[PDB]
């Protein structure tokens, strides 16, 4: 059942360009902040980009790995990512960290899955949005460390 | 391929 | 970079998967 | 056996769970019917609207089994509809004032009497209300729970016997008796 | 500027430092808002923040003698709209009016008193659920929370409401 | 519909919505359905001062006497009703050969009320009436094959 | 009020002045 999620998606489309801004991030390059105040278990933003299947992805990832050119890929259910990184919304920008303020959750509406970033707790105007990318743990040699810098940082992204 | 995922 | 109001299907090429 | 949505009574672009109990509209009106009809006496069956995005609609009512599937129900002088758009009451595309809109997460009630010899009558319920009598002294033949949607919106129907808002002034026989 | 009451309160209810969200405690009690209106009509919001499984909400309007160790609409003095069901309660009638409220739904109070024709009006996320009461008693209304078990809401009086009605006037309880 | 008591209290929380008072086609005052009230539904109680036979017909005889209007209701056969000087706009329901409610009396541990109950769906605007029952004055009730007498 | 009264009578309810 939905609940109230299709009139809480309906009315974050609405206003989302209210709740954030882009601006050059602490943790790195750039992220999403807080343009406003924004409540516990507010629906803030929808991860946005072009639909690929597995294949497609890893196909893509080596090519933009091949041009030093960031994660923005959102796996949305086993068989489809979301790929930002040519095209999508400026929630590709949001940050990881290790004291998240945002979860990201799958809705299922009829006409398809949506990547929402959520609130989990108040934020305070001009804070850095950030959620736990939740990445696949991996080997040493791949290993990616963490700059969230929050007070007990686990130091790895995997 | 490496993704941020919800779980 | 485009942005997109909305999330679109990606329309894969015949050599999508070639190298 | 059981009361369900019908197998093959129905619009094929409808999409029908694999329980026959939740349905999915695809573009045009289209209809679906249940199993059973009835002939004589009160019945009663509800229906919830589990999505209705916008510019979706739907035309919820009872059918005679010549109600033209590919068609809104309500669309001939076989079927009585409940139209979720300004709850308008609609019989052979005559569209008239009944009752206020209803949308997603309203649960639907709908009363049919076909009453013996010693008028006929057909009341709409919205979450417990009654709605009044939309039609009364109605063609005689046999009815069923219909269904038609516009769009990508889902319904989901309950035959009973345990109902979300039983109605507590009208005696009734759940459609599950069939 | 409008709050929650600080003593015209169940003790039991846990009010937040802003004043503005509660949290709920076993059995149903009730906390009224700091300021009321005998005239006018007037529109205030709650946001329903939590609302774990077996919890519950009765939400509305109560004059000053409404029981604060009871549900909303136990008596004469109140009227308030169920999270279970839509139920509509006044003097501990439970009447069908709409359907269920829950979680992340936003819910619209409307009260309307003529000088001298009153009702009061529900709304569910900018949706007019109909006219619930009419003719009521005569008197000091109050926006009232009352919460059975620990769900949690928060109200805003106003003036920036998250679904503005768009079918009828009213000035926010925050002009009290 | 549920328990008589509920449906008790229920009516009297709000059966000032289903009535009013107004001239009557029948005779004097009448009461009036203020919405639509669907059948085997409470609509208002009949409510005065219960007293026993013998009172009832010292209180008549002396109401009689100055010239003050009698309005009573017999509960059993044992009690009546007296509304003359506690009742309320119940006291005002007509006769009718073609009624459109019933009067009965439910039996409760609290005590016995005297319930106007609609006996098929009443629309609004339309006079309330049950059927006095008989034991000499016109009836005026004016209804088709009307029993001509009351009293 | 709205409710019904129990008369309560007197001793001498039935007797003649
Ligand atoms: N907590 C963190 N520590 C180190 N790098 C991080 C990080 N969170 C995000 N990043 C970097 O940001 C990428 C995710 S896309 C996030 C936006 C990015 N900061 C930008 O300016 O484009 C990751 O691939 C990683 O390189
Ligand atoms: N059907 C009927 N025809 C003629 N008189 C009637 C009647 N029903 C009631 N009445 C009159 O009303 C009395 C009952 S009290 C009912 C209210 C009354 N009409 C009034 O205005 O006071 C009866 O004694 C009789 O005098
Ligand atoms: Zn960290
Ligand atoms: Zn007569």
């Amino acid at each position: 059942p939905l609940g109230s999620k299709s009139s809480q998606y309906r009315k974050m489309k609405t206003e989302w360009k209210s709740n954030v801004y882009l601006a050059r991030s602490r943790i790195q390059g750039l992220g999403l902040y807080a343009a406003r105040d924004i409540e516990k278990h507010t629906m803030v933003i929808e991860y946005i980009g072009t639909i690929i299947r597995n294949e497609v992805a890893n196909r893509k990832e080596k090519l933009y790995e091949s041009q030093n050119r960031g994660v923005y890929m959102f796996r949305m259910d086993n068989d489809h990512v979301i790929d930002a990184t040519l095209t999508g919304g400026p929630a590709r920008y949001i940050n990881h960290s290790c004291a998240p303020n945002c979860v990201a959750e799958v809705v299922t509406f009829e006409r398809g899955h949506k990547i929402i970033i959520s609130s989990s707790r108040r934020i305070q105007k001009g804070e850095e949005l950030c959620y736990d990318y939740k990445f696949d743990f991996e080997d040493d040699q791949h290993k990616i460390p963490c700059h969230c810098g929050a007070v007990n940082c686990r130091k790895w992204m995997n | 391929a490496r993704t941020k995922q919800t779980a | 970079f485009k942005e997109l109001d909305e999330n679109v299907e990606y329309e894969e090429r015949e050599s999508e998967f070639d190298i | 056996s059981r009361v369900l949505l019908a197998l093959h009574d129905r619009a094929p672009q409808l999409k029908i769970s694999d329980d026959r109990l939740t349905v999915v509209g695809e573009k045009g009106y289209s209809m679906v019917r249940a199993s059973h009809g009835v002939r004589k006496g009160a019945w009663y069956f509800e229906i919830t609207v589990d999505e209705m995005p916008p510019d979706t609609a739907a035309r919820l009512g009872w059918s005679q089994p010549l109600g033209n599937l590919q068609a809104p129900l309500g669309y001939d002088k076989f079927s009585y509809s409940w139209r979720s758009k300004k709850g308008t009451k609609f019989h052979q595309s005559i569209g008239k004032h009944y009752s206020s809109g209803y949308g997603q997460g309203d649960v639907l009630g709908f009363y049919i009497n076909l009453p013996e010899d010693t008028s006929s009558e057909i009341i709409f319920y919205k979450n417990g209300v009654n709605q009044g009598v939309a039609y009364k002294d109605i063609f005689e033949g046999v009815y069923f729970p219909a269904i038609s949607l516009y769009k990508s919106c889902t319904v989901s129907i309950n035959f009973g016997p345990c109902f979300k808002y039983p109605p507590k002034d009208l005696t009734y026989r759940p459609m599950s008796d069939m």
